[PDB]
């Protein structure tokens, strides 16, 4: 089967020209197309016929194909271009359409952002269902690496915590979620609870108390 | 690299007559396919892949988006008509009554297979019986062979002696080609471009300019 | 112009056949190649095959024995059947096409939204929705925060809106958590100007297609 090889990730500064390489055995005798895919969205054609662009794509997108190497050039790199790019070609011998492995282009130098935390107590409707779930929500932070810790008065908790991996939101930032589940008798037995969010050294903490 | 260290292409101006092949009023039976040699002209391939509506445009050994940048000593255009389902046989390494008995491409093929639905022009109400194909043959065709014989095919033990009869068939058969035929059995006009390179000055190139050469770099 | 919309079940058993359907609107099926493409979570795109308006098909050689792609011109749609599925078949399935001929020049500029198909051993379950009451009215910055909690459902996805699509400003839905039990849970919160906290009714509309759970729930302090 034909193989298109791409680097998993590349990084560029805001303003320079990003280049994504797409490797294939004698790919210069094939027509390469490029697709952009942003998180939670379908891929969109950005470059067709080696170097052409659709009417909506700006003229800063360009493509090249020469000697086992196809290159996608994005000039004047902006924050809103941070996405996943795939090359796609049709194989003549196998009569098959192959995609590249994928390249995640991240813009370097985006500012550091502090996480905003909103901790919610268990809904009274849930306590009536003999359940209780604390909800800690985190968003608008960069880089997209976070650490959540919980505490029950003078004793931290770990056997009821469930956290997600950070996720790219629409405004080129990251968000995460953490949940603490426990019985309604454990909820009323502690005078306070705490969600501690650590990000790049600095910490953000909000608390909730059963009242 | 037809002397593209700095831009240097032939000073020719006449356009290649692709229209006389693509826009021909009548096409040939696949058993008797026609060939046109294209030479001594500038070939604007942009008028092909970006114009009209083709059902199949499969190039082997060369990307169609680089044709306007390459030069060849010769380019041949073979045109014929087959069924829509039979177009898949017009490729290297394929088999079938079209690939074996009517039109065979070599394994080292360097060109493009172009095809489009032609039901509205190559089919008549009562059925178009003018397009034929070879149904029987003693062996497979060699690449780019063209058999037009109507020798009675001997399928049995007794010799035919050139008369049709028991186990002695006329080797050609007529397509139906009715406008209400299923889409897979409808006539498709196919044209195959072959890009030939010899040890000789190139005669067919894409539209390019030229400079005037330096004795430097 | 031409818009494509997939439809199909979100859950398949580890040995049954997967059935999808792509409904094309705004145009016609005639004389084009209609393809199926899938993408496993966090992985790359993989072409499955296409269907020509005559009914002829071409499939991925890796999936040739398991893929069936049909077309219905009188209903303006084409379907997909994938037999003997496995865990490696969990993916977001897109349908795509273009106005280009088959081969070399063929690309995908008409895409669908994509429907997620999960292959799991058993236990489909609908979600339980709970209101996330807004914080004690402080009105310092005039920005409150209220949401909904959809807990313990399976499988993905869950689509939540606010005020039947009216309230869209400042809404943020978070990705779900994969619990140890095997069920998903997510939250959806919209920041609200605390000045309309006692007059503007805030409803959240959650939808779980694999379970047909269309639950509406209002939040109040
Ligand atoms: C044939 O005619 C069509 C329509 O008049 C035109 O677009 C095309 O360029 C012509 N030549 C070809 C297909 O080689």
């Amino acid at each position: 089967s034909y193989v298109l090889t791409q680097p998993p990730s590349v990084s560029v500064a805001p303003g320079q020209t990003a280049r994504i390489t797409c490797g294939g055995n004698n790919i210069g005798s094939k027509t390469v197309h490029w697709y952009q895919q942003k998180p939670g969205q379908a891929p969109v054609l950005v470059v067709y016929d080696d170097s052409d662009r659709p009417s909506g794509i700006p003229e800063r997108f360009s493509g090249s194909n020469s000697g086992n190497t196809a290159t996608l050039t994005i000039s004047r790199v902006e924050a809103g271009d941070e996405a996943d790019y795939y090359c796609q070609v049709w194989d003549s011998s196998s009569d098959h359409y192959v995609f590249g492995t994928g390249t995640k282009v991240t813009v370097l130098g985006q500012p550091k952002a502090a996480p905003s935390v909103t901790l919610f107590p268990p809904s009274s409707e849930e306590l009536q269902a003999n359940k209780a779930t604390l909800v800690c929500l985190i968003s608008d932070f960069y880089p997209g690496a976070v650490t959540v810790a919980w505490k029950a008065d003078s004793s931290p908790v770990k056997a009821g915590v469930e956290t997600t991996t950070p996720s790219k939101q629409s405004n080129n930032k990251y968000a995460a979620s953490s949940y603490l589940s426990l019985t309604p008798e454990q909820w009323k037995s502690h005078r306070s609870y705490s969600c501690q969010v650590t990000h790049e050294g600095s910490t953000v903490e909000k608390t909730v108390a059963p009242t | 690299q037809p002397t593209e260290s700095i831009v240097r292409f032939p000073n020719i101006t006449n356009l290649c007559p692709f229209g006389e092949v693509f826009n021909a009023t009548r096409f040939a039976s696949v058993y008797a396919w026609n060939r046109k040699r294209i030479s001594n002209c500038v070939a604007d391939y942009s008028v092909l892949y970006n114009s009209a509506s083709f059902s199949t445009f499969k190039c082997y050994g060369v990307s169609p988006t680089k044709l306007n940048d390459l030069c060849f000593t010769n380019v041949y255009a073979d045109s014929f008509v087959i069924r829509g389902d039979e177009v898949r046989q017009i490729a290297p390494g394929q088999t079938g009554k079209i690939a074996d008995y009517n039109y065979k491409l070599p394994d080292d093929f360097t060109g493009c297979v172009i095809a489009w639905n032609s039901n509205n022009l190559d089919s008549k109400v009562g059925g178009n019986y003018n397009y034929l194909y070879r149904l029987f043959r003693k062996s497979n065709l060699k690449p780019f062979e063209r058999d037009i014989s109507t020798e009675i095919y001997q399928a049995g033990s007794t010799p035919c002696n050139g008369v049709e009869g028991f186990n002695c068939y006329f080797p050609l058969q007529s397509y139906g080609f009715q406008p209400t035929n299923g889409v897979g059995y409808q006539p498709y006009r196919v044209v195959v471009l072959s890009f030939e390179l010899l040890h000789a000055p190139a005669t067919v190139c894409g539209p390019k300019k030229s400079t005037n050469l330096v004795k430097n770099k | 112009q031409v818009q494509l919309q997939e439809s199909g079940p979100g859950l398949v058993k580890p040995s049954e056949t997967l059935s999808l359907t792509c409904t094309v609107s705004g145009g016609s099926i005639s004389s084009y190649y209609w393809s199926w493409i899938r993408q496993p979570p966090g992985k790359g795109l993989e072409w499955i095959g296409y269907v020509y308006y005559s009914g002829s098909t071409n499939y991925n050689p890796s999936l040739k024995s398991r893929v069936t792609i049909s077309v219905d011109t009188s209903k303006n749609e084409f379907s997909l059947k994938l037999s003997s599925v496995t865990a490696a078949d969990t993916a977001v399935y897109y349908c795509a096409s273009s106005q280009r001929p088959d081969g070399n020049l063929y690309y995908f500029d008409y895409w669908g939204q994509g429907t997620l198909v999960t292959v799991s051993s058993a236990s489909t379950k609908g979600p339980s929705v709970f209101p996330l009451a807004p914080s004690s009215k402080s009105t310092s910055g005039g920005t409150a925060a209220l949401g909904c909690l959809v807990k313990d459902y399976f499988p993905e996805p869950v689509t939540v809106s606010w005020n039947s699509g009216a309230l869209t400003s400042g809404v943020h839905t978070f990705p779900a958590v994969l619990q140890s039990s095997g069920l998903y849970s997510l939250s959806s919160v919209v920041t609200v100007p605390s000045s309309s906290l006692g007059t503007q009714t805030y409803i959240c509309n959650v939808n779980h297609k694999p379970s047909n759970t269309k639950v509406d729930k209002k939040v109040e302090p």
